[PDB]
RNA sequence: UUGUAAUUGGAAUGAGUACAAUGUAAAUACCUUAACGAGGAACAAUUGGAGGGCAAGUCUGGUGCCAGCAGCCG
RNA sequence: GUCGACGUACUUCAUAGGAUCA
């Protein structure tokens, strides 16, 4: 495991958390607890999720014999598996292996945190921060930008960590948008997955795949069933109908010849609306 | 040219220490804060807050020394050959 | 680089500035009186046979000077004149050389804020060789340059004819003074001061005979105000040098007795729309708030309870709720959040300016930025004052500098009226609140380098602090490496030392100078400036401690 | 007048309270630094 | 310690 | 009693001095 | 940049409103996650048959 | 000799004003006609607190207690603890220190103990979000009020620490001749020794009134329970309308009594905040006294503040009259050139006050 | 047979002062020159650097009496 | 905004080796 030891970057992290005195902080990856003491100092109370019992015990000994006892609370388990309490701000230096799930879980919390400061691998952080038209723009960028806004706080170098990792790191701020935009998560994710197989090809070429035709035709059959209209269920019955539907929507939206990597939020939303209009539901 | 903001080492216990001879000065040209040397704590008495000090190139990190205060040579004041005009 | 300086605020009024005070200081018999006569003849074409006290004279279209001859034999006069003198004509006897009064005066000026200093050499005709004359001029000039600044102008006067100096160099001196500019000094720009132009006793003669001469008097003082404006309301605390502290009983402005030609032309220009020498010694709510007779509730109704209640008064809950069923009537305050496209762009840029305009809303040097903020602020001062009415203006800002004013004081000592010499100046200086308070003053002090002897603890010393001159008993101390304040027996020979003494308080950073002897009888030959130093802190108490050793075997 | 050596500490009620708070706090989690049989 | 550096004080006559 | 108080008083004064000497030297460099 | 940002936000709001106008559930709909499979096991076929029978 | 005043009116202002000026004052005929005449217990304690934070001041109170003589000294501050009588909350004693704290020889570090809220005095959130932000505009960069423990009436038990690190020569000259565009509405709803359900119900009530608006409404829920929650059940709300443009803030506050409906108080406080915005031009009525005082003690300069005609009430006049009596400064009011509204520009020439207590 | 002189002897001299003359358009100065002008020759050469030593003195740290900082203050 | 890239300017880490002796 890798442990940070530069106090300045940790101090900057806790400062930029901007934790109000009436805030409860979800601190993932307690480790030894260098961040935890300072979070406790300027917080109402802190809930800590630790995977290793020994590190949690060491944190308990470290904090023991201070004013900040009643504030700290330690949960033992795997962060995803646990069902978490309400938390206002999330400050984490967790192992990077759980970077991508973590983010989305914070997005899908019943009451999402207003602010979180997350440490991510530099490549992963840039992908989170990528804007439309960038090289690293990807499904993660579009999805997270739908459900939140991510900004860059610091670039943390190799030397700070001991033992050195083979990749640099960075610290970013994640802001979940309240109210949550009223678009179904599943439909958005399906459209993006179909369109991002090769982000530098035409969206049409993205749809030309045969399995995409099969999935979309089955979806159209299911939808027609939902509206009580009868459907034959033959394998290729409406391949020719769904094909024309897709061609017409792609032509009229004018997104047929535009690469997915250069498409912004509004372009994808227009495409979703058109596909719905003509009757195709992705997920 | 600079403005003497404060005499940082004025409260240091050990006399004639390197810290005692350092003053935090505002460069009037750009407003950047810098640190300057005084030849000795005896000269530090002449320097007080909010006077003009002429700085010249020289506790590592301090690269300037005071040569004139209030338009009068600091050496001259130390040698008791002039009075600081106020 | 040399153009840069510490930013400062100059309080000199934009219009009708006061006459500049010119102090003619020099040893006895050096030629002070004749120089004043020679100058005034040039600027006004009239000769004053006798001069006593300040003399105000016109020097140009929009420039005036007040000449004052410092009594050569008084050190006190040298001190207070040094504080208010805008320009000093330093008279030096060339044949004899420099003198204590010259050296003493310069040192006082250096510590109390340097004014413009101009060296004037006299009695050069007494020299019998041209070679020795040139050598003597060279030596005096270089020594003079050490005191004031290198390259300082030094004028040379040969002899006296008909009680007047030669015309040519008087022209040179007159032109030099005319184009002179003056620096902004900390003290003169932060306190109001006035040099008395004429002296008058207003006490009723009946009271003088019924109770006797010993009765205290009522005195009126006329003169030009300088520095910061003086508040119009009576009761202001001022200090008259060598007299004491008094409260302004009455104050009212008078017509300018020596108007500059530019001023007269404008006044005569006003007449259309509808003397060079002066030496006498020789229901608008705003109003409703400020009539105390009307009760505040009476005031409110005519044009339409206590601060213990922090929460402001509110109408009943139900009436307020009905008043605010709708959000209208405040929507301007809140941010909003083919032809209509322009209307949207109208709205949007307005929103942008509110949100981000200020982060965006250049001068080359940081020095200029400081000066601009001061100058911008001074412009704001002027604009509203021009909107302001003259009477309401005097009520807000008070009497601005340049105003010729009558000030009346009660309970003045009678000896001031009786033992009144027009030669000795009367200097009135305003006092800030801290100047009134008395207490312990902590200062960094060093023996003057030219003073022969070191000072002693519990040894009387006359300190010149602010407008005031007074004697105290200082205690010289050391920090003992910043552990404790240890009493010293004598001041260090060639370095500073902390000094504590009881006296009137002052703002920190206020310079001062010390003298052990002020009487002429005990002057002797040595230098009379004893100590120089800067006040470091003001307090009510101090913990000086002395070393005590117990001895046994 | 200067002291040469540290003064003898005095057992005031606050000192006893702090020390007994320590003792109780140790025994709560059974944190005993005692000798163990080899 | 409170009286060490004090000169004034409240004079209650009640 | 006076001995105990002085030692406590000197202790805090020294600690504050050293902490200030720490802050000042960090700033200058 | 601010004005284009605000215009984009208005377009987004209109599109999202029109999206709420027309919405359905996604439980029965096959996810696009299956795009890589291209072949289904007998267990998956039985699950599909059961789901379709439940639909009718 | 002494500038004289009558009654208990504006006691804190007069004493504070005297302390800044350095001019001795006399206050006489304090509740002469009441059954219990003279000086109240809490208002004694304020004089004790003034004595603690200064040196050289002389305070005399008459034998009958209806007359007070005050000869001010220098402001020195320091670290101290003050026990606040139950008759008044901490906000009663903290509020005058906001005037005095930035102009001290040493940093103010005062620990207050007692009731932390009331129906008549400034609350903690009013001070934290409503009053100090005005000082920060005047040049008090560093100031904080730390709420270590909340104490509701009648048993109180709260604890608050006031720290003012910023020491300045004098307030900056203010120039505010526009109506600040207030961008968002924030606030804090707090409760002690009770269920969280109340706090949520209050945020609902405030939100109902404020839902029709065109800005953000985000009200913090600060539920206090346990040892630090004080000794009595209590609950209150403070709503602050914030102008991020020039960092101006408008606030209203109130607390609830036993048996009162949480929704109604939320509706009332939200309604009261709405009253304040309408009646205000640049600063709120509850903030105006600080602004006017600070401008009087600025550099010898005129600061311009826009004030609505509704703010010119009984309190404003008596405040100005007290200022003239002590400082002789005159507040001038002129109409604004606009016709849409009726606001006035308050121009106040500073006296050139400076911090001489601070060591250099 | 080396170093140190507020020791001591009578000889020399110009910086400066100055009759005069020369110099110059008239002057100043130079070169000349009557007469004054040297013992602390006080007729009082400077600008930088390096190294000490001293206390009933001050600060700081500790394998006692020590070491560092430094010391116009005893 | 303690934003990214570039340009510019500085800081920093990598120095001991052979022979004899104890
Ligand atoms: N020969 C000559 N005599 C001068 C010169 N300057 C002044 N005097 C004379 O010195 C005497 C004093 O001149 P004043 O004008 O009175 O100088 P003062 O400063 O007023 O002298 P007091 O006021 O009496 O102290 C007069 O007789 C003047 O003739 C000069 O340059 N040459
Ligand atoms: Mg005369
Ligand atoms: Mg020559």
């Amino acid at each position: 495991q890798h442990i940070l030891k530069n106090p300045l970057v940790a101090q900057g992290i806790v400062d930029k958390a901007q934790i109000r005195p009436s805030d409860v902080v979800l601190e993932v990856g307690p480790g030894t607890g260098n961040l935890t003491v300072r979070i406790l100092e300027q917080a109402k109370n802190v809930v800590a999720v630790e995977m290793d019992p020994r590190m949690a015990a060491e944190l308990t000994k470290r904090v023991r014999g201070t004013p900040v006892e009643k504030k700290l609370e330690i949960m033992l388990g795997d962060f995803m598996k646990t069902e978490l309490p309400y938390f206002d701000i999330c400050i984490s230096n967790t192992p990077y292996q759980i970077s991508s799930p973590l983010v989305f879980k914070l997005i899908n919390q019943p009451r999402p945190p207003r602010v979180s400061i997350l440490m991510f691998q530099r490549e992963f952080a840039l992908r989170l921060l990528a804007r439309p038209g960038d090289s690293l723009y990807c499904r993660l960028s579009a999805n997270v930008q739908m459900w939140a806004n991510v900004t860059h706080i610091m670039k943390v170098g190799k030397n700070n960590f001991r033992p050195p990792p083979q990749v640099e790191s960075s610290v970013v701020r994640l802001e979940i948008k309240n109210p949550r935009p009223q678009v179904d998560y599943n439909e958005w994710d399906g459209l993006l997955r179909i369109v991002f197989v090769r982000k530098n090809r035409t969206i049409s070429a993205g749809f030309k795949s045969t399995t995409v035709m099969d999935i979309l035709e089955k979806n159209y059959k299911t939808f027609l069933a939902m509206n009580n209209e009868m459907v034959d269920d033959t394998k290729g019955s409406m391949h020719d109908v769904v094909k024309e539907k897709i061609d017409t929507v792609l032509k009229e939206t004018d997104l047929g010849d535009k690469r997915a990597g250069k498409c912004d939020q509004n372009d994808f939303l227009r495409l979703l609306y058109a596909f719905h209009q003509v009757g195709i539901h992705f997920s | 040219k600079g403005i003497v903001l404060e005499k940082l080492g004025i409260e240091s216990k050990q006399p004639n220490s390197a810290i005692r001879k350092c003053v935090r000065v505002q460069l009037i040209k750009n407003g950047k804060k810098v640190t300057a040397f005084v030849p000795n704590d005896g000269c530090l008495n002449f320097v007080d807050e909010n006077d003009e000090v002429l700085l010249a190139g020289f506790i590592p990190g301090v690269r300037f020394k005071v040569v004139k205060v209030s338009g009068v040579s600091l050496l001259a004041l130390w040698k008791e050959k002039k009075e600081k005009p106020r | 680089e040399r153009k840069l300086h510490v930013p400062m605020v100059d309080r000199t009024p934009e219009d009708d500035p006061p006459p500049f005070i010119v102090a003619v200081v020099g040893p006895p018999g050096t030629g002070k009186t004749t120089l004043i006569r020679s100058l005034v003849r040039r600027m006004t074409k009239s000769t004053l046979n006798d001069i006593q006290g300040p003399i105000t004279v016109v020097s140009g279209k929009h420039r005036r000077l007040t000449f004052l001859e410092c009594p050569a034999d008084d050190l006190n006069a040298m001190i207070d004149i040094a504080k208010i003198a805008d320009l000093v004509l330093l008279l030096i006897d060339g044949n004899f050389g420099f003198e204590m009064e010259t050296m003493e005066f310069l040192n006082i000026a250096q510590h109390h804020g340097m004014p413009r200093v101009l060296g004037v050499a006299t009695h050069l005709d007494l020299f019998k060789s041209q070679s020795t004359l040139r050598a003597s001029k060279k030596r005096l000039k270089h020594r003079f340059w050490t005191e004031v600044y290198q390259g300082a102008k030094l004028f040379y006067l040969s002899g006296v004819i008909n009680g007047r100096y030669p015309d040519r160099e008087i022209l040179n001196l007159s032109r030099f003074i005319s184009v002179m500019k003056f620096r902004p000094l900390k003290w003169r720009n932060e306190h109001p001061y006035m040099l008395a132009d004429r002296f008058t006793d207003l006490t009723h003669p009946e009271l003088i005979e019924t109770q006797g001469l010993q009765i205290d008097r009522k005195v009126a003082i006329y003169g030009y105000l300088h520095g910061t404006p003086l508040p119009s309301a009576p009761g202001t605390r001022v200090h008259i040098a060598g007299v004491g502290d008094f409260s302004v009983a009455q104050i009212e402005k008078l017509p300018d007795p020596c108007p500059t030609p530019f001023y007269q032309q404008k006044l005569d220009d006003f007449e259309r729309e509808k003397k060079l020498i002066y030496a006498p010694m020789s229901w608008n709510i705003g109003k409703l708030i400020y009539m105390d007779n009307i009760s505040p509730e009476e005031c409110i109704r005519r044009w339409r309870v206590d601060l213990e209640k922090f929460v402001p008064y509110f109408d009943t809950f139900e009436k307020l709720a009905k008043k605010w069923k709708s959000v209208d009537a405040i929507k301007e305050r809140f941010l909003g959040a083919r032809e209509m496209n322009a209307a949207k762009k109208e709205k949007l840029r307005a929103q942008f300016e509110i949100e981000e305009g200020e982060n965006f809303k250049e001068y080359d040097t940081w020095y200029e930025l400081q000066k601009a903020k001061i100058s911008k602020q001074l412009e704001i001062n002027n604009i509203e004052y021009q909107e302001m009415t003259p009477e309401q203006r005097q009520r807000i800002e008070g009497f601005k500098a340049g105003s010729y004013v009558r000030i009346v004081f009660e309970k003045v000592p009678m000896e001031f009226v009786k033992n009144f010499n027009p030669k000795f100046p009367i200097v009135m200086g305003g006092l800030l609140p801290t100047e009134i308070k008395f207490g312990i003053v902590k200062a960094r002090l060093r023996r003057h380098r030219w003073h022969k002897k070191i000072l002693k603890t519990n040894d009387p010393l006359v300190l010149s602090l602010g407008w005031r001159r007074f004697q105290t008993l200082p205690i010289y101390t050391t920090t003992d490496s910043r552990t404790r304040t240890r009493m010293l027996k004598y001041t260090p020979e060639h370095t500073y030392c902390n000094a504590a003494f009881y006296g009137p308080l002052c703002s920190p950073n206020t310079p001062f100078c010390g003298v052990q002897i002020v009487a002429n009888s005990d002057t002797g030959n040595g230098f009379r400036i004893a100590a120089t130093g800067i006040v470091e802190e003001i307090d009510v108490n101090i913990e000086i401690v002395k070393k005590l050793k117990l001895v046994g075997f | 007048f200067d002291r040469t050596a540290k003064p003898v500490p005095v057992i005031t009620s606050e000192v006893t309270e702090s020390l007994e708070d320590m003792i109780r706090r140790r025994i709560q989690d059974s944190n005993f630094d005692d000798l163990q049989r080899r | 310690k409170m009286m060490k550096n004090k000169r004034g004080g409240v004079i209650d006559k009640r | 009693f006076e001995a105990r108080q002085r030692i406590e008083e000197k202790n805090k004064e020294s600690s504050d001095y050293h902490a200030k000497m720490a802050h000042i030297v960090n700033t200058i460099n | 940049k601010f004005i284009e940002h605000q215009l984009k936000r208005e377009e987004r709001k209109t599109i999202i409103g029109k999206l709420q106008d027309y919405k359905i559930d996604t439980s029965l709909l096959t996810s696009s996650k299956r795009l890589g499979e291209g072949r289904q096991t007998k267990k998956e076929e039985f699950k599909e048959a059961l789901s379709l029978e439940r639909q009718g | 000799k002494y500038t004289t005043f009558q009654g208990s009116q504006n006691f804190r202002l007069r004493i504070v004003l005297a302390t800044l000026s350095g001019k001795p004052i006399k206050i006489e005929k304090i509740r002469s006609g009441d059954l219990n005449p003279g000086l109240k217990d809490y208002e004694v304690s304020f004089l004790r607190l003034i004595e603690s934070v200064t040196n050289g001041s002389v305070i005399e109170i008459s034998y009958t207690g209806t007359t007070v003589i005050y000869r001010p000294g220098i402001i020195v501050g320091g670290a101290s603890t003050h026990i606040c009588p139950s008759s008044k909350p901490v906000g009663y004693f903290v509020e005058p220190m906001l005037y005095l704290a930035p102009f001290s020889k040493k940093k103010f570090s005062i620990l207050f103990k007692g009731i932390t809220a009331s129906h008549n005095d400034a609350g903690i959130e009013a001070i934290k979000w409503g009053l100090m932000p005005v000082m920060e505009k005047f040049g008090v960069r560093e100031c904080a009020l730390h709420t270590l423990k909340r104490g509701s009436p009648p048993l109180g038990g709260g604890e608050v620490h006031l720290v003012v690190d910023s020491l300045i020569a004098q307030p900056i000259t203010m120039h505010e001749i526009d109506r600040p565009i207030i961008s968002s509405i924030t606030g804090v709803a707090y409760s002690t020794r009770v269920s969280p359900s109340l706090v949520n119900r209050m945020i609902d009530g405030a939100k109902k009134v404020l839902k029709n608006l065109q800005c953000e409404v985000n009200i913090t829920a600060d539920v206090w329970r346990g040892e630090n929650s004080g000794k009595s059940p209590g609950w209150g709300i403070t709503l602050v309308a914030q102008s991020k443009q020039k960092g101006w803030s408008y606030f209203a506050e109130d607390i609830g009594d036993a048996g009162s409906i949480p929704e109604e108080l939320g509706e009332k406080v939200a309604c009261q905040l709405l009253e304040e915005i309408s009646k205000s031009a640049a600063v709120g009525r509850n903030q105006l006294p600080l602004a006017i005082v600070y401008m009087v003690i600025g550099k010898e300069d005129i600061g311009r503040l826009r004030i609505n005609k509704e703010q010119i009430d009984e309190r404003f006049i008596i405040l100005l009259r007290d200022i003239k009596k002590i400082f002789n400064t005159e507040v001038f009011l002129k109409p604004v050139d606009e016709a849409d509204n009726e606001d006035m520009i308050a121009t106040i020439k500073g006296i050139g006050f400076t911090n001489t207590s601070k060591k250099i």
